[PDB]
């Protein structure tokens, strides 16, 4: 009970601290974030990977330059979502027009 | 407007896909309240398309 | 027999269908709309079958019967029924109507039905004499509606000659008969004649002669879907042979899309046959959902072993298939195209390498494409790059085939252009719908 | 609840004996032999021998066939007695009971016909389902495709008119088990994950295997967000996961991003999938599928990752990791483009606008084709 | 484009509805 | 309108099948067994 719960803490204390460190930077060597958090590059290499994967913070880990490319997620531009849903809508109406066409 | 027209397409699908034939000429006259089929339909298309075309042409 | 009693009921209903056709045929002549006939002509294939000797005789004894030589021409050419118990005199023309010469539409329609029956009765010569006389009748006939009924008969007449298996005697006739339409701005007749003509051309492999005809001729844009589908296949066949592959796929896929949903098991069979081979030569692995479909399952299975060969790139496997299934290709008229592929299997693997790798070193390309030497790939790597099967640049300074850095298209002008072709068609559909709208002259 | 007729264990064993490497298995033969003699499967033995060229035991068969004949006669005698003396309730059970003996004896055709006759006379809705369920098991046991689909349609229609919850829960697994064998994995995830908590159809498979299938099919089907809330933190799925650690390692390793063990755990899941009578035709499509998700999941976070890192993370050589990405990238499954000169893989994940615009062209293009297809028609 | 499509499907639907209208009145005249 | 001009010229498996499936290669466990053994030694 002390391990499962405590482990969840340290695994969470790392996130709340990773975000605080990365808040200023917009591109930071994965090597440097290790120095601030005081964790091995492998440990931060992973925890960053899962945080980006889980949609924790909006970024990307480039390995060929050893940098975490922080950025801002632009919205989902609702207008295109209303169009795509509408296209399917009108796709169904064009079908019901067919049936009226069968009557000839 | 695209959001509002979308909901108006949903009814357009339901209104057409219904196509109920129980005297359809009477169906087209017992459901007249300035509703889905066309009046709240392309009426918006004209507004939406006029606003964009004029804006675009001004842009270019 | 009750089967024939339903048959005569089918006859009378076909007569009623014909009477419906003739009444609609006589409707269009005085209805001032050639559109009416199209309905009767579309029922034509449906009513094309379901007819034996009693049908036409009573029809020709029901229709015509003006004592005109017409009766003397097709009545002898079809077996006449006995003194049947149900002698339902089906005369839509009564007296004066009989006295009035049959309109060129119905007469050909009735004669075509005889022609169809001639085909249905394998009497292509009696139909030949019937048909050319039909043409010899309709050759002079210059109405606007008869062009439609003439167009249907033409393909049947081309079809009667089609079963006659000459196709050169009608090569000229269909070649000149075409010019009669074009000098009339007629829509359907020009469309139907061209497709039959082209079929004539490919049937003897005069692709050079054919490639010209499409070059100068213009296919009526407002053409029957059925025809538009046909012309696209023949042009696709011509284009593919002319080495214009990329356009061959675009037309053939478009030709396939226009197939009459589910009526023509055959046409879809042949087009898919070329599409699969056409696609392979261009470096694209065809769609798998094709080879599993019911109608095309066994028909294209011969091509199946091929497309598996190309992706595998196992030349030994590819030759093995041509050795076995190759002979069947000739009948399909594709062996030659496959022969092109045998010395073109390297292209796709060059595309596969360019689609996944982005900076593959040439020496590596040789390893992954079985090319004999790193030097040999260079010509092939460039050539695929040269021929626009790739989008890469070979930096020979250090032997690496860089792929083009893809851009954010939505910030460039490509999406706008794609929307323009879309909107123009969408607006045009509105005009075409609104433009006709066929408000009947308010009764 | 329902009877174990037919025993799907027998079907699974027979497929295992059909497999090449296990064709010579002796332990499978005893269990398959054990089932036949215990339930007296005479006709199936004949079918078993002819397929696997086994030698028929005449003494057993004659005693079995005579036992089958005397048992069949006894049912025939009971059926005649019920007809003369008893009402439709007794004849209905008699006919229903009669077919069940055909099931136990392996007579596929005879079982199907006898049951079909019963369904004609059966009245109570509750009894109608049981016979319908009975045909479904026959279909799965023999993999009789058309039977399994037809009855499934019967089960859905019969249940809708009047259906108690207990039978609808059962059908959910029955629909699911078919779905695994038609490679419709996504629907198997919906069907099983809705009955993992209340799996009451112990006839088809033991509970440990039902959860083991769920983890196998859940991973291939559900996206990471759904997998977490419905499998990893699922109460029942974890609980029986404490008795099947290997599947536990398999399921977690993908979620926790321990890819070295996931590939190794996938080798076990590929070998196991080869032996199951249901996951046999689909094992290859499966190991390929989880492979793509594994790669795509890792690449989801890294933009450009050294192929050396990917090989080390996956515990596989640099060469193999280069190869698979190449084969997968081509089929349009992974979004990435391998840079072999530098051994760097760069991701090409479309922006939200790009994918939406691309979808407008595709979904839009399909619609405009139809409008053109229709437009030509009506305009004549 | 979405505005254009809606105006087109409505256009076709209006011709199909009209083609039925005059045709149905066409048969009903008899 | 059947195109009688163009003549109209076992494996009842329901599932839709993709190209990569047809590819002939040794089972995955044997690949990993080789890959792990090769880098393992």
């Amino acid at each position: 009970i002390i391990s499962t719960h405590l482990a969840k803490l340290y695994d969470n204390l790392l996130e709340q601290n990773l975000i605080r460190v990365i808040e200023p930077f917009s591109r930071v060597q994965i090597e440097h974030i290790s120095s601030l958090i005081k964790l091995s590059k492998a440990d931060v290499e992973r925890k960053l990977s899962q945080m980006i994967l889980d949609k924790k913070f909006h970024g990307i880990l480039d390995q060929g330059e050893g940098v975490l490319i922080i950025f801002d997620e632009p919205p989902v531009d609702k207008t295109y979502e209303a169009a795509l849903e509408t296209i399917q809508n009108m796709s169904k109406v064009v079908d019901s027009l067919y049936n009226k066409a069968k009557k000839l | 407007v695209v959001k509002e027209m979308l909901e108006l397409a949903k009814n357009y699908n339901k209104a057409v896909e219904e196509e109920d034939k129980m005297t359809p000429e009477q169906l087209a006259i017992k459901n007249v309240g300035k509703q889905d089929p066309k009046r709240h339909l392309e009426e918006h298309v004209d507004v939406l398309m006029t606003s964009n075309i004029v804006q675009c042409l001004a842009a270019m | 027999a009750a089967a024939e009693h339903s048959q005569r009921e089918l006859d009378t209903v076909t007569l009623e269908d014909i009477k419906e056709h003739v009444k609609q045929l006589e409707k269009a002549v005085s209805g001032k709309e050639p559109r009416f006939v199209l309905r009767a002509l579309r029922m034509l294939p449906s009513t094309s079958r379901r007819l034996n000797h009693y049908v036409l005789y009573k029809a020709v004894q029901g229709f015509f019967t003006s004592n005109n030589a017409t009766r003397d021409f097709l009545l002898p050419f079809l077996e006449e029924p006995m003194d049947t118990e149900a002698d339902l005199q089906f005369r839509p023309r009564t007296g004066k109507a009989a006295s009035t010469p049959l309109l060129p539409e119905v007469e050909a329609y009735l004669q075509l039905l005889v022609v169809i029956f001639m085909m249905n009765s394998k009497r292509y010569k009696e139909a030949q004499k019937i048909s050319d006389d039909l043409m010899q009748k309709i050759s002079t006939q210059n109405r606007r509606a008869l062009d439609l009924v003439a167009a249907k008969c033409y393909y049947y007449h081309a079809r009667v000659y089609e079963f006659l298996d000459k196709l050169d005697v009608v090569r000229s006739f269909l070649h000149a008969r075409l010019r009669t339409a074009t000098l009339r701005h007629d829509a359907d007749g020009q469309a139907t004649l061209l497709n039959l003509l082209l079929r004539n051309y490919l049937h003897y492999s005069l692709y050079d002669q054919a490639e010209k005809l499409v070059s100068k001729s213009v296919f009526p844009e407002q053409a029957n879907n059925n025809e538009w589908a046909r012309y696209l296949y023949y042009t696709g066949r011509i284009k593919a042979i002319q080495l214009e592959y990329s356009e061959a796929r675009r037309t053939m896929t478009n030709a396939l899309r226009k197939a009459p949903q589910h009526t023509a098991v055959g046409f879809k069979q042949t087009v898919h046959k070329l599409l699969i081979v056409v696609e392979l030569l261009l470096g694209e692995i065809p769609d798998r959902l094709q080879f599993r479909q019911p109608s095309l399952k066994r028909s294209l299975m011969p091509y199946f072993l091929l497309t598996q060969a190309v992706r595998t790139g196992n030349l030994a496997k590819f030759n093995q298939v041509l050795d076995q299934f190759g002979e069947k290709f000739q009948a399909d008229g594709t062996y030659t195209l496959i022969i092109r592929l045998r010395h073109n299997v390297i292209k796709t693997g060059v595309r596969m390498i360019s689609l996944s790798y982005s900076r593959i070193s040439l020496a590596d390309i040789a390893q992954k494409l079985q090319l004999d030497s790193p030097e040999d790939a260079e010509f092939i790597v460039a050539k695929a790059i040269r021929d626009g099967v790739i989008e890469a640049s070979i930096n020979h300074e250090k032997g690496y085939v860089q792929s083009k850095e893809m851009i954010d298209i939505y910030s460039t002008r490509e999406p706008q252009l794609a929307f323009h072709q879309r909107i123009s068609f969408c607006l045009d559909i509105h005009n075409m719908s609104v433009k006709a709208m066929r408000f009947p002259p308010k009764s | 609840g329902l009877p174990k007729n037919p025993d799907l264990r027998i079907a699974q064993l027979r497929f295992l004996l059909s497999l090449p490497e296990h064709r010579g298995d002796a332990a499978v033969r005893d269990e398959l032999m054990a089932a036949v003699r215990d339930n007296n499967m005479a006709p199936y033995y004949e079918a078993l021998c002819k397929s696997l060229d086994w030698q028929i035991d005449v003494d057993l068969l004659n005693k079995m066939k005579k036992a089958n004949e005397d048992e069949l006669k006894r049912l025939d005698e009971e059926l005649e007695d019920a007809e003369k003396n008893l009402g439709e309730s007794e004849i209905r059970d008699a006919m229903m009971a009669k077919a069940e003996y055909l099931c136990r004896i392996g007579d596929k055709e005879g079982a199907l016909t006898a049951f079909r006759k019963t369904y004609d006379k059966t009245v109570a809705l509750g009894h109608r389902l049981d016979i319908v369920f009975y045909l479904l098991r026959i279909g799965l046991f023999y993999m009789d495709n058309d039977l399994i689909t037809r009855n499934t349609e019967k089960a859905k229609s019969l249940i809708e008119e009047g259906g108690d919850w207990d039978r609808r829960n059962r059908l959910k697994v029955y629909q699911g088990l078919y779905c695994v064998a038609i490679r419709d994995f996504k629907q198997a995830a919906e069907l099983f994950l809705d009955t993992v908590s209340t799996f009451t159809s112990y006839e088809l498979m033991d509970y440990k295997t039902f959860v083991t299938y769920t983890v196998y099919v859940s991973m291939i089907a559900l996206e990471r967000p759904d997998l977490r809330e419905k499998v990893i933190k699922g109460a029942e799925i974890l609980e029986v996961l404490h008795s099947l650690p290997a599947v536990r390692q398999y399921l977690f390793s993908l979620y926790e991003c321990r890819y070295s063990v996931f590939f190794q755990s996938l080798a076990v899941v590929e070998q196991e999938m080869k032996k199951d009578w249901l996951f046999a035709p689909h094992y290859r499509y499966y190991v390929r599928e989880m492979r793509i998700h594994a790669y795509s999941q890792l690449l989801e976070s890294y933009r450009s990752l050294t192929l050396g890192y990917m090989a080390e993370a996956f515990g596989v050589g640099v060469e193999f990791i280069d190869q698979e990405l190449s084969r997968f990238i081509a089929a349009g499954r992974l979004h990435c483009k391998i840079d072999k000169v530098n051994e760097i893989v760069e991701t090409n994940r479309p922006d939200s606008k790009n994918w939406q615009y691309q979808e407008t062209i595709k979904k839009g293009d399909l619609l405009l084709n139809r409008v053109q297809k229709l437009s030509r028609v009506i305009n004549m | 484009y979405l505005a254009s499509l809606i105006r087109s499907v409505v256009a076709l639907h209006n011709l199909i509805n009209n083609k039925i209208a005059n045709r149905d009145a066409e048969k009903k005249e008899g | 309108d059947e195109f009688e001009e163009f003549p109209a010229e076992e494996d009842a498996h329901v599932w839709e099948d993709n190209w990569d499936d047809d590819n002939v290669e040794d089972d995955f466990s044997n690949q990993l067994r080789a890959e792990l053994e090769k880098h393992g030694y």
